[PDB]
């Protein structure tokens, strides 16, 4: 039952990492 | 690297091993950033590398510094902190560990000091510290309030100001060994003693040691005479300081010509 | 040539003139954003259309690595020395292999004379204090 919340947790984490990478590559110019 | 470069890196490593914190005063163009990058590279025991590197540089030097990291070593990762409240907040949330080095301006560090307080910092370098000369400023106190075992500087063209500057610099280098301003003032003889005191935890190169092929720049003065209108205004004036220098530099400021 | 000034009003008059005559006009003052700064600084290496560049001492001279230029012109004087020095070196660094020449447009001893005398005395002090 708690597996769905854990997987949602790491998919939120990777979405946040993608957003941070997008901000960085915007910042890289 | 370079000879002088490697020697300064070795000196910094020796000071770190001894736990001493000092400045790195060299002329502009000698490779301060390169020397700092080499010193960061020298850390291999996985002590400072594991933690972050707070590089508090001036705003203008954010991009060049950034590029210098993105090109000198393909290992160090940068996590810039300067921009719109949104982006900066997101970046702060990110590490809240690949946060190797951080780039931030002076004002951004003081304003957002609370964000930096909750994060532990392995190493801190505040480039271009020539601004940190007034201890009465909030910048000085905010920088002092950080809890970091080792402080390193790469500020160039040091001092040249009043003794206040010197007090601030030295008291920042170490809270101990320095108690009161007037005390420092009390401490040919004076100059020699000051040079002896500052000899161990300081370096210097100048331009002759490091410039092997650099044409000596030629400085030319050029007096310019004031015009008719300028003279009429200078006469009026004679018959403050800002207004004065303005009226001199050009009259349009006080009297844009009419139609 | 790299022109350095202090007053934004002055800079604006200079802009007006550089638009009257066609020498091109590229500036990066303190009011300019950091991204625009970084942009112009990327352009001014690996780009040659910009004939002249317009800076201010604190905003541009410190830490901008402008080796491309061969000459530096100081339109105005600074009370505290070691501030035109930053600019001077920023053009006279390691990549400036062409030439170095630093002019100094001052007045004929009107009020500038006191500033230049104070600057020379302070430079002599800072020169001998630790070297
Ligand atoms: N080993 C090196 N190889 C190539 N360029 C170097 C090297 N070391 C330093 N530089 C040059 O030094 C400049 C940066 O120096 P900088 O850190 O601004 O000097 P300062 O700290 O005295 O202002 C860069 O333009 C870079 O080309
Ligand atoms: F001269 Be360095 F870019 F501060």
């Amino acid at each position: 039952l708690t597996e769905e919340m854990l997987l949602k947790r790491e998919e939120r984490a990777r979405k946040r990492r993608l957003q941070a990478a997008r901000r960085a590559e915007e910042h890289k110019n | 690297l370079k000879g002088y470069q490697l020697k300064g890196m070795n000196w910094l490593a020796n000071l770190y091993e001894q736990g001493i914190n000092g400045i790195l005063a060299d002329e502009m163009g000698l490779g301060k950033t390169v020397q700092s990058i080499a010193l960061l590279a020298h850390l291999a025991e996985r002590e400072n590398i594991w933690g972050p590197f707070l590089i508090i540089s001036p705003a203008s030097t954010l991009n060049n510094w950034h590029q210098e990291f993105t090109r000198f070593v393909p290992k160090f990762k940068v996590l810039p902190y300067w921009g719109n409240p949104h982006d900066r907040k997101v970046i702060r949330r990110f590490w809240s560990a690949p946060f190797h080095v951080v780039i931030t301006s002076y004002q951004l560090v003081v304003q957002d000091v609370k964000y930096f307080q909750r994060v532990k910092w392995q190493y801190m370098v505040l480039d271009e510290a020539q601004a940190l000369k007034s201890s009465s400023s909030v910048r000085w106190k905010i920088l002092l309030q950080f809890q970091c075992r080792n402080r390193l500087l790469l500020t160039g063209t040091p001092i040249q100001n009043t003794m206040a500057e010197l007090w601030a610099l030295l008291h920042f280098i170490m809270p101990t060994l320095f108690d009161s301003h007037e005390e420092f003032n009390e401490w040919e003889n004076q100059l020699s003693r000051l040079h002896m005191i500052l000899k161990p935890f300081m370096l210097r190169r100048i331009k002759k040691d490091v410039e092997n092929e650099l044409s000596d720049k030629i400085e030319i003065l050029m007096y310019c005479q004031l015009t008719s209108r300028q003279k009429l205004l200078y006469q009026a004036l004679k018959n403050l300081v800002m207004q004065f220098r303005k009226v001199c530099n050009h009259p349009e400021l006080f009297e844009r010509q009419e139609t | 040539v790299l022109i350095y000034s202090q007053m934004t009003r002055m800079i604006d008059l200079l802009e007006e003139y550089m638009v009257y005559r066609k020498h091109t006009y590229m500036r990066l003052d303190g009011s300019s954003k950091i991204s625009e700064r970084r942009d112009m600084v990327a352009d001014f290496q690996n780009r040659n259309d910009i004939f002249v560049f317009l800076l201010s001492t604190r905003a541009g001279g410190l830490g901008i690595n402008l080796t491309a230029a061969d000459t530096v012109i100081f339109y105005d004087s600074d009370w505290n020395p070691t501030v035109d020095q930053q600019a001077m070196d920023r053009a006279h660094r390691l990549g400036q292999t062409k030439q170095v020449t630093v002019y100094r447009l001052i007045c004929k001893g009107t009020i500038e004379e006191r500033i230049l005398q104070r600057a020379k005395e302070k430079s002599e002090i800072q020169r001998m204090v630790i070297s």
